[PDB]
RNA sequence: CCGAUAACGAACGAGACUCUGGCAUGCUAACUAGUUACGCGACCCCCGAGCGGUCGGCGUCCCCCAACUUCUUAGAGGGACAAGUGGCGUUCAGCCACCCGAGAUUGAGCAAUAACAGGUCUGUGAUGCCCUUAGAUGUCCGGGGCUGCACGCGCGCUACACUGACUGGCUCAGCGUGUGCCUACCCUACGCCGGCAGGCGCGGGUAACCCGUUGAACCCCAUUCGUGAUGGGGAUCGGGGAUUGCAAUUAUUCCCCAUGAACGAGGAAUUCCCAGUAAGUGCGGGUCAUAAGCUUGCGUUGAUUAAGUCCCUGCCCUUUGUACACACCGCC
């Protein structure tokens, strides 16, 4: 009831935009710089941010709490960031503390939807070429 | 039960034609909230098949420049695209989306080069998968192209063209489109 | 033609037409092509690939 | 309140020797006088205190001479110094702002300044040529041709 | 330059080398130049070896 | 396809449909009422607004590009 | 359930500010607000009147959020897209005299003082009406 | 596609079979590991390169003949 | 007197055809009735098993 | 590479290699990076939440006065090899699909034998010969020019709009630069004045210590506009105000207010491109006293189509012909 040194801290990144969950024994509650995640600020995607809890369920939740602190990337890398660290978060936590017969049960289900919530995305970018506006196109050409 | 966009469930839709059955995405195993993933479903051949079908429409939809990165632009169209054909017709969204990728891919085509000497048109048959791809894109220009010059938006008129190419009714630009693929092919068989 | 043949079994013919080729308009037409100087000296006929 | 027309309207409306246009918004249609933008227009509509929301033709005969006398008169009115076209003039040096077809002869004017006292740019203007030095080598070919 | 280039290859090899190679370009007694090229043992031109491996004047 | 010239205002004609047959198909936004009244279309968005405030029409999307509006149901 | 202004809606909460210190007219106002630009890169007046106690509410908000911010901070926050006309596009800051009389103006409010370095950070009070103001809005968007 | 082995790795992968055949196996981990002290490979990537192909060649012969 | 619309599903891809690959002949069995199979050129992205839409019957592809 | 095989064994190039990206809750550590926990605070709380919530508030190497490296930095190591499975294949080389896996094709750098009378004598105290050398083709100083416009072409930037423009709010980066031998020129926080470009004091930084949590743009959310050369576009031009420079006219740049031109998606043709790619979108470096529509990098958002062919255009190899061998720009 009052036991103490019972935390995890899993990150999760995407496009250089590092997310770290910090979760700790306590009241369900989920905030990511201070703020709830509903309070999200792209607020198209914010499906994406409480879709792990949607699948996972609330009673999962209930018993962890959660902060995130985010920076690098933009908007969409940050909220990718945010919905794979929180998803590691519990199943590390899980695993830390809990038997894994359950991290299993709750890992296929994470896998079968979206792999990208357990696994980081492994692209970044390219480095631009000396012939072209990018990487890869070259610029224009003319013959007379 | 998936809630795309937070209703609209999938598993009541269904898709008629077996040869698009196994192409279209709409069913549970694909089944997400939003049309919107970091899926690489362009890393390699034949991964697209299994992306879902309204992310697939979301996608080639951000087109001719000025609009192709904004992808949550995008989504927000199929957002306010989907509440009009739903609040127009009463059925459901997917199964109007679904009904319009079949009607609007064209069953035959040309290769235009059968003779390269001179040119003959050999009629040739296309594969489902080149039926989706031609559908989702017909559909995505008629949408680009009805709302260029005059004062109804983007996601009115995909919604219309949805709903006409549904049915059928030679107003839809995919709709006409299919008609002359299919003409010319009749052509030159 | 075999659809549109009023007999229930007909054959079609063949055109039995002998050709007489210069040397040029035979290299020409790629009727013949040049060989190595060991690959001149084999007068068999070249395969059909018929199967 | 989005009704229908009020009876006194009037589609095309007469200020100085421009018709504007009542259709559109007040800022937006007074522009179409000489001499005033967008930052002139809303200014002076701002000090003049009349509700941007409805149209020209909203207008009555009493505020429409109310924004008259206010444009030819920034100066009295509290106008910003900075708003003028014609600060620190080149004849008299009186700070003013022109609205009318008074600004055609005083930019007339200042281009036979320039032309009498045979300076650089009055030579380049009576040659139909560019001012500023700007390059001349490729672009200007549809002015000429 | 045949002469000399000749008694220089002679000479790195009897020092020990595995391979060297000397260039000579340029005019002598008439207009049109001429490059000679001397070589003989190993030589590798590509690659992070290079640096560590070739000694270049 | 030469000119539109759409009223800026309303008038007897068309303030009177708009209260009288807009209400009653399906789909109402700014831009369909706008080309089938032949109004200009800011004409349509405030006049939409008070159609809401009277309460003759819902509301179901409201977003700053696309705004969405539905006939009240029947039964 | 105690309310903080990181637990509502940012744009609401600032409109809410807006409206409280328009009825508080207490808050000192140039008199050049009706004429003036809000940064280089604009090209049109704001179209709200009271645009003043917008920035000073959006001001109030993000010295809370991170205290330490001067004017030449402010106009980085409040700096924007510069089209430039033919030229590419670029970034512009904002008006530094907007940003001082903001900052002035809520010094007077005494919601604002100065730091132990250099810049503005919030007062206690100011914190207060911040906090309270984001309970009150917290419960509008709710119900 | 482009998995092809070049004759430096197939050459060293053939040799050490020769040499040590009942010091090395069918696991590929474990070749590796033996690859480290019967032979020096400068290169990490060529050590497992060549372990790899020795057990691909080892899979084979142990139920035929090969040119080694 | 109009042949109906029907289907076949891909056995086995011969390979690409056309003078440029933009098609690929690949043999086909009718599951109307399976003992007929016949070779159709088609384009776009095909593999084995997957089922296209047939406007007629009799006509085999040959080359291009 | 494997196989046929008068060849066997090799060497260069390819590969390998170096750098870079991607995984290591494994190792070594960090007051010039931090994170948790704790102590004071500041506020919301009180319905009471109380190990309640927020805090880039202050502190716990202010060395006696917490621990740790997950996040960050950078060293050593590991890790992927067609490794495993299934199918095809001379059942060889290898190819396809799948599992597990961070990754089952990350980008570059280097790069052979030789050729191109390819470009550079205007990079050089690299250089032969020729020219000039006191009324100089040396060198300095002043002014002008390199910008000059009936026209043609190339690289581009901005647009033609409502998938938009404007107004306001919210809100996220990473490369990377920074005060000088000569050498005169740095990045700038904070406060004060003006609307602005700017000016004046006070500092900090020779730098993971300061700018700077680089509060970037796009994007997101609200307002107005309403298919109209229109609130699209901002060319052209007038007046005024600043900054650098000894010097701003032939406008250096920037700022304010005025005008508002073509442009309604572009013929024949033609360019670049396969995954964080194209494209949209800004930001640093170089150039710089003043300077980016250029270039060089970086980050953000982020696709359609394809896993093939020799049809067009080229290139390579083999055979073949040759009176060419300075090699078809030949010979004759
Ligand atoms: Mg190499
Ligand atoms: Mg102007
Ligand atoms: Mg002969």
């Amino acid at each position: 009831s009052k036991g103490p040194l019972q935390s995890v801290q899993v990150f999760g990144r995407k496009k250089t935009a590092t997310a770290v969950a910090h979760c700790k024994r306590g009241n369900g509650l989920i905030k990511v710089n201070g703020r709830p995640l509903e309070m999200i600020e792209p607020r198209t995607l914010q499906y994406k941010l409480l879709e792990p809890v949607l699948l996972l369920g609330k009673e999962r939740f209930a018993g962890v709490d959660i902060r995130v602190r985010v920076k690098g990337g933009g908007h969409v890398a940050q909220i990718y960031a945010i919905r794979q660290s929180i998803s590691k978060a519990l199943v590390a936590y899980y695993q830390k503390y809990v038997d894994e017969a359950s991290k299993k049960e709750i890992k296929d289900i994470l896998i079968q939807y979206d792999r990208t919530l357990l696994v980081a995305d492994p692209r970044r970018c390219e480095s631009k070429k000396f012939g072209g506006p990018g990487a890869r196109a070259r610029y224009q050409k003319s013959y007379r | 039960d998936i809630k795309l966009f937070g209703k609209w469930s999938t598993d009541d839709v269904q898709i008629n034609d077996i040869s698009l059955q196994d192409y279209i995405a709409v069913k549970e195993k694909y089944a997400k909230y939003l049309p919107h993933s970091a899926g690489r479903y362009a890393a390699k051949r034949f991964r697209k098949a299994q992306c879902p079908i309204v992310e697939r429409l979301t996608n080639s939809m951000m087109m001719h420049g000025r609009n192709n990165g904004k992808k949550l632009m995008t989504v927000r169209i199929v957002k306010h695209a989907f509440e009009i054909i739903h609040l127009l017709t009463g059925e459901n969204p997917l199964q109007v989306l679904v009904n319009a990728i079949i009607n609007s891919g064209p069953r035959e085509d040309s290769t235009r080069i059968g003779r390269a000497g001179t040119v003959r048109r050999q009629a040739v048959d296309v594969s489902p998968l080149r039926r989706v791809n031609q559908a989702i894109w017909l559909l995505c220009t008629g949408a680009r192209e009805a709302a260029f010059r005059n004062i109804k938006t983007i996601a009115e008129c995909l919604a219309d063209e949805l709903i006409n190419a549904a049915k059928g009714s030679s107003n839809s630009y995919a709709i006409k489109k299919k008609d002359e693929l299919e003409r010319v092919a009749k052509s030159n068989r | 033609i075999s659809e549109a043949s009023v007999f229930d079994a007909y054959v079609l013919p063949k055109l039995y037409v002998k050709l007489h080729y210069c040397v040029s308009c035979a290299i020409h037409s790629k009727v013949v092509r040049n060989r190595s100087r060991e690959a001149r000296k084999d007068r068999t006929p070249p395969p059909r690939f018929r199967p | 309140m989005s009704l229908v027309i009020p009876e006194k309207f009037q589609h095309i409306l007469r200020v100085l020797n421009t018709n504007i246009d009542g259709r559109r918004k007040i800022a937006f249609a007074i522009t179409a006088i000489k001499g005033v933008g967008r930052r002139y227009a809303h200014v002076v509509l701002r000090k003049a205190d009349i509700d941007l929301t409805k149209r020209a033709g909203e207008l009555t005969e009493d505020e429409v001479e109310r924004v008259i006398t206010i444009m030819q008169n920034p100066r009295q009115y509290k106008i910003p110094d900075w708003f003028l076209n014609r600060q620190k003039d080149v004849k008299d040096g009186k700070y003013s702002q022109v609205l009318a077809n008074g600004l055609d002869n005083k930019l007339r004017e200042d281009l036979e300044r320039l032309k009498k006292i045979r300076a650089h740019r009055g030579l380049r203007h009576f040659w139909g040529l560019r001012v500023r030095g700007q390059h001349t080598k490729t672009t200007g070919r549809r002015g000429r041709t | 330059v045949r002469r000399a280039c000749y008694g220089v290859l002679r000479f790195i090899m009897e020092s020990g080398a595995k391979g060297c190679e000397v260039v000579v370009s340029g005019k002598l007694r008439g207009q049109r130049a001429k490059s000679m090229k001397f070589v003989d043992g190993l030589m590798i031109h590509s690659g992070d070896p290079v640096n560590y491996y070739v000694d270049t004047a | 396809r030469d000119k539109l010239n759409n009223l800026v205002l309303f008038d007897k004609a068309t303030y009177d449909k708009l209260c009288k047959e807009v209400p009653n198909y399906k789909l109402i936004t700014p831009a369909v009422v706008s080309e089938r009244l032949k109004i200009r279309g800011s004409l349509a968005r405030a006049a939409l607004q008070e159609l809401l405030s009277k309460g003759l029409i819902k509301l179901v999307s409201k977003h700053r590009a696309q705004v969405i509006y539905t006939r009240n149901t029947k039964g | 359930p105690g309310v903080t202004v990181k637990d509502v809606n940012q744009q609401e909460f600032v409109r809410a500010l807006a409206a409280f210190l328009k009825k508080s007219g207490k808050l000192k106002v140039p008199e050049w607000v009706d004429t003036v630009k809000l940064a280089k890169h604009k090209e049109l007046a704001p179209y709200d009147e009271n645009w003043f106690y917008t920035r000073a509410a959006s001001t109030a908000r993000h010295l809370y959020l991170r205290g330490g911010a001067g004017v030449g901070s402010m106009t980085k926050i409040y700096g924007g897209r510069q089209r430039n006309g033919v030229m590419p596009s670029h970034f512009s800051r904002g008006s530094k005299s907007v940003a001082r009389r903001v900052l002035q103006a809520l010094e007077g409010l005494k919601m604002v003082e100065k730091d132990q370095d250099g810049g503005r950070k919030l007062t206690p009070q100011g914190q207060r009406d911040l906090d309270r103001i984001a309970g009150q809005v917290a419960a509008a968007n709710k119900k | 596609m482009g998995r092809v082995r070049t004759k430096t790795v197939k050459k060293a992968a053939r040799v050490i079979i020769e040499k040590y055949y009942t010091r090395l196996g069918n696991d590929f981990h474990t070749n590796k590991r033996v690859c480290e002290e019967i032979a020096i490979i400068p290169s990490k990537k060529l050590r497992n390169k060549i372990a790899g192909y020795v057990t691909h060649l080892m899979k084979r012969i142990q139920r035929g003949p090969v040119r080694g | 007197r109009v042949q109906p619309i029907k289907l076949a599903r891909v056995t086995k891809v011969l390979g690409r055809t056309g003078s440029q690959g933009q098609c690929t002949q690949v043999r086909v069995e009718f599951m109307d009735d399976t003992s007929r199979s016949i070779i159709r050129n088609v384009k776009g992205p095909v593999r084995e098993g997957d089922v296209l839409t047939l406007l007629e019957s009799e006509r085999e592809a040959r080359r291009l």
